[PDB]
RNA sequence: CGAGACUCUGGCAUGCUAACUAGUUACGCGACCCCCGAGCGGUCGGCGUAACUUCUUAGAGGGACAAGUGGCGUUC
């Protein structure tokens, strides 16, 4: 009667718990509309604004977030919101609802169900970064 | 109306009058020209794919060696003629056929084989008058090895020329050694005895199949003159050049560099930017240092007899 | 329905040129709520034509040195820029965006051909994807120039270029720079 | 495998005119250590099992023990 | 006047530094007269150009 | 006089279907083991869109799934895999109940009993392991057992001394005597490696198969070979109908149907359309499951699809 | 690019030579039989070996490649080498013969052969 | 020999092994809110047992080989 999965961007890792509920999606204790960098508010609303409220109705969602930065934590949640409703619709609802609703998300963005593996490269000596090098001078 | 790969190579889009069009699936997949696959994309919905029966195939091959074309045809070229055989047994009267037709009836002439017998711009008037390049039930085949086997059965077919066929003017190669005619014009060595004793033989085939063949009775071709000369030691190595005796002895891989082998496609107007108005000559590679030349280049020096008066400073290949 | 910024729709937006049509984004299934998407669009070649062209206007607006990673700064400059377009024109500003892009990218460019020390450009053709890439660059750059050292806002001065190019007017920066590259090319031919 | 096959040894031997310095490397073999070589073989070497000869039957004889 | 195009084949990449691209061009008035061109920038098979002259000849300076 | 027809075709997988089991208790849930590491419980629907709906996605494995078998009641399932672990399922929820670790290599087939309490298993470890429903490790039956990969082990639903059948790739078909688990009857008749065994619902015939295309059929009572059949391509799967006294066989592109009274070939089961990709090999046939309806055959293909078969009589 | 190596190529061909019968067209069954026989190092190497074995099985199922020497395929080859047609091309009726060839066997006391045909000399 | 193979790293595992110096879930207890006109609900990095490994950590094992398909290839 309960399914708990994670999502993940660079170092952020957001874990969403879902159970048979009444339509609450709270991240880290506070509502979705309250999370501060509200310039990216719709990116957190995209699992709701594509599947409608009626799918998030017999489901209660807590999200537990650590790590990353502001933007990286925003994208780590919207993985985990989306991956959980998919994983909730597998175990408790038939597979045909899972396919129906999984296909609506992936066609909007593949990111919502599988994560970027691109993480930060190791800096090497002789320059400030991973590929960059210092100035040099001739003559 | 059996369709052939040569009909699409010349792009004979004539699916409008003949409407019983059957063809082989293999002879359209073997074509390596992309404009034929472009032809395959839209138009050939009016035709139908079909294969002939193994009873029908073997009876085609019986008089194929009796018309002397069975090695001259390809393997896919066999089935297309057997594909016409089921169509003729289906629609047309079989009672008007023949097989094992007729003898040679040698028409020996004093005409040299290399004379321009009906080459278009050559005249002995006959101009070009720029309309005539396009003026240069059955089938549409442009291969004479295909066209030879048809008219010996007495099977009138057509071509990109919409009229039926009555005249078949071409050239074959008879072995002067073992008396073996092949319809191939490309090879220079024999298929039965393997010598360079193939000689040019002009034919003339009617619709009934009146084989009458101008064997060129002229001793400039019937000549033993430039035919005996001593050969160097047989040389084995990466860069040895043995003087091309057989059709298949293992030559070493000698190839042109692809920056030398390619010429100019000077027709194409994507042309302005960059280099000189000609192709760059290859002076850098070791294809050029070993003096590797084209096999087609220098062929007139092959026709020169070995024991002759070469100028005192030449050296060929 | 998927409104950009929750208030701008995509089905009104109509592309004129067929040359640019497959290389300019959102009409129908590219429709996304925010420009910020952060996907790998430069993973291999010809993938940056499938990303929404508002995000293309975003990523070319963080471009200068002091601004050089700040994307949420930029999707705010975009958001306030469309609503200045709508209040000056009334049109769906995405249509004003596309009509400013199409009129901006030049169609023939010069190219240096010859040996070193010899300057003889010849006119060549401009690719459709590059004409998209050249236009966005010419649009964003005009927002810097009339707004580097005056009171006007870059969420505002972007919307003055992005209107003056959809007119194809002489007042835009991205039009004068098309009227030069494509003027020089027809003296190279 | 340079770090578990060769054995580097470096010295400083003295003479009248100066110092010579020698270097000795001993690339160890396989056949794990009875004082001799490492356990793990070469990561390039691909030892394939020798062709094991098997008896071919012709008639279906059921050898029931 | 101003015509259009269809990239039929990408033939090569010309120019001094390897910059321009040599491209087989169909017209979009579906005339089979393929005048073949050089572009600036990335071009793949199936694109569509916009010319200001179709009078570019295969001429060398 | 009876024929088959390609009735319907099921779509749920990315990976190849490896085993399908039917059940007489529940004629609408039929279960598909697959190589995308998933097992789909299919709700049979026999509509116009498809013949069945994918209902449950059983997920408990980490590698390719090589077998699946249900209980006499249609609520439990048991499926070996190439993770080495044998996973007991519960069809009502989609959650494991046991987890049978005890093989080292990839487990190929899983022995299920008519008693519904015997699980004794054999893998690519070439090794028979004694367990129970609990998973109680009795003994490692290896003592003169095999020399190659144990491909398939089944039981006999027999009222006599019950008989197991454990083949290998070592061309052997063996009979281990239960209450001893000790080897009595051995069979040396095949060429090439063996792939599938099916036992008679009578209790008197087993049906071996393999690479050579020829399927030895053995009398189980006396221990003597009875019928060799021929082959087209490689045999992958065999099944026995209870009522019709037939033998169905998985050829590569096709299915060769038999009649075991006169070696009578019945029908060939295949559909290919496009001749452009004729150089591309046909998608192979992998599994085979007689439905206890008497009229329905299910086979899974290397093109990750299950196609169904219905008997058109006359 | 992605070019295979002698260690990949020369070692995979030995598996073909000795144990062709157990091989098949799968990547993932050629790979599971590869560890049964090849005492390999790390798994990337055996994956490249098994992939070349699978590609080589695909190349074999057209016809024999140069690198193989199979105890099973060559007996298959000899039983496809023995194409024995009905009429060999050395048992024929008419073979056209030059007049200068004709005078030899009259001198080499085989002028009694009747299968010949002296033709019109060209 | 070098190249490659190799070692480390990264990416994947709702599969396995585990966790009072890592947690999650649940159940107690408390604080607080709107209340309904009791609650329930909720937030608790507030603190106590139990269920266990998704998150954390680190061990073994799998995973990808140009494998599959379509073209191009002196077709390898
Ligand atoms: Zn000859």
């Amino acid at each position: 009667q309960s399914v708990q999965v994670f999502g993940r961007k660079k170092t952020a890792t957001a874990v969403a718990h879902c159970k048979r509920g009444n339509g609450l999606i709270k991240v880290n204790g506070r509502p979705l509309e309250m999370i501060e960098p509200r310039t990216l508010q719709y990116k957190l609303l995209e699992p709701v604004l594509l599947l409608g409220k009626e799918r998030f109705a017999g489901v209660d969602i807590r999200v537990r977030v650590k790590g990353g930065g502001h933007v990286a934590q925003i994208y780590a949640i919207r993985q985990s919101i989306s991956k959980a409703l998919v994983a909730y619709y597998q175990k408790y609802v038939d597979e045909a609802s899972k396919k129906e609703i999984k296909d609506i998300l992936i066609q909007y963005d593949r990111t919502l169900l599988v994560a970027d593996p691109r993480r930060c490269e190791s800096k090497k000596f002789g320059g400030p970064g991973a590929r960059a090098r210092y100035q040099k001078s001739y003559r | 109306v059996v369709a052939d790969a040569g009909a699409f190579l010349r792009h004979a889009a004539l699916q409008d009058i003949g409407k019983n069009i059957y063809t082989i699936r293999e002879v359209v997949t073997e074509i390596r020209d992309k404009a034929t696959r472009r032809r395959l994309a839209v138009l050939p919905y009016e035709l139908r794919f079909k294969e002939p029966l193994p009873e029908y195939v073997r009876l085609v091959t019986e008089f194929s060696k009796k018309t002397g074309d069975y090695p001259s045809l390809s393997a896919t070229d066999i089935q297309v003629l057997a594909l016409t055989y089921q169509l003729e047994a289906e629609f047309v009267g079989v009672s008007h056929l023949k097989q094992e037709p007729q003898k040679v009836k040698v028409s020996s002439s004093i005409q040299h084989p290399e004379t321009p017998l009906h080459i278009s711009g050559f005249h002995l008037g006959g101009w070009i008058t720029p309309s005539n390049i396009k003026q240069i039930v059955g089938c549409l085949t442009t291969d004479f090895a295909m066209q030879n086997v048809l008219l010996q059965m007495g099977l009138h077919v057509l071509a990109v020329n919409g009229m039926l066929i009555r005249e078949a003017r071409s050239y074959i190669l008879r072995c002067h050694g073992c008396f073996k005619t092949t319809s191939d014009m490309s090879r220079v060595f024999c298929s039965h005895c393997g010598n360079k004793t193939l000689k040019k033989v002009s034919v003339t085939v009617s619709d009934d199949g009146t084989l009458h063949m101008h064997f060129s009775r002229n001793p400039k071709v019937l000549n033993p003159r430039g035919l005996r000369y001593s050969l160097p030691t047989p040389k084995g190595g990466k860069y040895a050049i043995n003087p091309h005796l057989t059709e298949d002895q293992r030559f070493p891989q000698l190839r042109l560099s692809q920056k030398a082998r390619q010429k100019t496609n000077v027709f194409a107007p994507d042309y302005i930017a960059g280099v000189s108005p000609f192709v760059e000559n290859d002076i850098s590679s070791r294809s050029a240092t070993l003096q590797v030349r084209d096999s087609t280049l220098g062929a007139g020096r092959r026709r020169l007899n070995p024991n002759a008066s070469r100028k005192k400073f030449v050296k060929k290949r | 329905d998927i409104k950009l910024f929750g208030k701008w729709s995509t089905d009104d937006v109509q592309i004129n040129d067929i040359s640019l049509q497959d290389y300019i984004a959102v009409k129908e299934k590219y429709a996304k709520y925010l420009p910020h998407s952060a996907g790998r669009y430069a993973a291999k070649r010809f993938r940056k034509a499938q990303c929404p062209i508002v995000e293309r206007l975003t990523n070319s607006m963080m471009m200068h040195g002091r601004n050089n990673g700040k994307k949420l700064m930029t999707v705010r400059i975009v958001k306030h820029a469309f609503e200045i377009i709508h209040l000056l024109t009334g049109e769906n500003p995405l249509q004003v965006l596309v009509n400013a892009i199409i009129n901006s990218g030049p169609r023939e460019d010069s190219t240096r051909i010859g040996r070193a020390g010899t300057v003889r450009r010849q006119a060549v053709d401009v690719s459709p994807l590059r004409r998209v890439n050249q236009a966005i660059w010419l649009l964003c750059t005009g927002a810097r120039e009339a707004a580097f050292r005056n009171i006007k806002t870059i969420a505002e001065c972007l919307a003055d270029e992005l209107i003056n190019a959809a007119k194809g007017s002489s007042n835009s920066y991205a039009i004068k720079k098309k009227d030069e590259l494509e003027r020089v090319a027809k003296s190279n031919r | 495998p340079v770090n578990y096959y060769v054995d580097t040894a470096v010295r400083h031997v003295l003479l009248r005119q100066g110092v010579l310095g020698i270097k000795v490397k001993i690339m160890l073999p396989w056949d794990p250590t009875g004082k001799i070589g490492p356990k793990k073989p070469l990561p390039d070497h691909v030892s394939i099992v020798e062709p094991k000869d098997e008896i071919l039957p012709t008639t279906p004889i059921s050898e029931q023990k | 006047p101003i015509k259009l195009a269809r990239v039929t084949k990408v033939l090569g990449r010309t120019g001094s530094q390897g910059q321009c691209t040599q491209v087989r061009v169909e017209f979009m008035d579906d005339t089979s007269r393929s005048i073949i061109r050089n572009v600036k920038g990335p071009v793949r098979e199936g694109d569509v150009l916009t010319l200001l002259e179709s009078e570019r000849e295969a001429r060398r300076l | 006089t009876e024929q088959m027809t390609l009735r319907g075709t099921l779509k749920g997988h990315n990976g190849w279907v490896t085993q399908i089991a039917t059940t007489p208790q529940f004629p609408d849930m039929i279960l598909s083991a697959s190589r995308d590491k998933t097992i789909i419980m299919w709700k049979l629907t026999r509509d116009e869109t498809n013949y069945g709906i994918p209902q449950r996605a059983l997920r408990g494995h980490s590698h390719f799934v090589s077998d699946v078998v249900i209980s006499s009641d249609g609520q439990f399932a048991l499926s070996g895999s190439w993770d080495g672990t044998l996973r007991l399922w519960d069809l009502t929820t989609g959650t494991t109940t046991r987890r049978f670790v005890g093989h080292t290599k990839d487990v190929l087939s899983v022995a299920f009993s008519s008693d519904n309490r015997q699980i004794v298993s054999g893998s690519r470890d070439k090794t028979i392991k004694l367990w129970n429903t609990l998973g109680v490790c009795k003994y490692t039956v290896q003592d003169e057992s095999h020399s190659e990969w144990v491909s398939c082990v089944r039981f006999s639903p027999n009222s006599s001394n019950p008989i197991i059948v454990s083949c290998g790739w070592d061309k052997l078909v063996k009979v281990w005597n239960l209450a001893n688990c000790k080897l009595k009857t051995n069979h040396i008749g095949h060429t090439g490696y063996l792939n599938t065994v099916t036992v008679s619902p009578d209790g008197s015939l087993c049906a071996s198969g393999g690479k050579d295309g020829q399927a030895m059929l053995w009398d189980l009572n006396e221990g003597k070979h009875l019928y060799t059949l021929d082959g087209g391509d490689i045999i992958n799967a065999l099944c026995f109908s209870p009522n019709r006294y037939w033998l169905c066989a998985a050829t590569g592109p096709s299915i060769k149907i038999w009649d075991l009274e006169g070696k009578i070939i019945v029908d060939e089961l295949k559909q290919e359309v496009i001749s452009t990709s004729s150089k591309a090999e046909p998608p192979q046939c992998t599994s085979l499951a007689w439905s206890a309806d008497g009229q329905t055959l299910f086979a899974g293909y290397t093109d990750n699809l299950v196609r169904v078969w219905q008997v058109t009589i006359g | 690019g992605r070019v295979r190596t002698k260690t990949v190529k020369k070692a995979a061909r030995v598996i073909i030579e000795k144990y062709y019968t157990r091989l098949g067209n799968d990547f993932h069954t050629n790979k599971r039989v590869c560890e049964e026989i090849a005492i390999i190092p790390s798994k990337k190497l055996r994956n490249k070996i098994a992939g070349y074995v699978t590609h080589l099985m695909k190349r074999i199922q057209r016809g024999p490649v140069r690198g193989i020497s199979i105890k099973l395929q060559e007996e298959e080859r000899e039983r496809r080498d023995n194409y024995v047609p009905e009429v060999s091309a050395l048992d024929q009726e008419i073979i056209e013969v030059d007049p200068d060839t004709k005078e030899m066997l009259k001198l080499l006391d085989f002028g009694s052969l009747s299968n010949l045909q002296v033709t019109q000399p060209t």
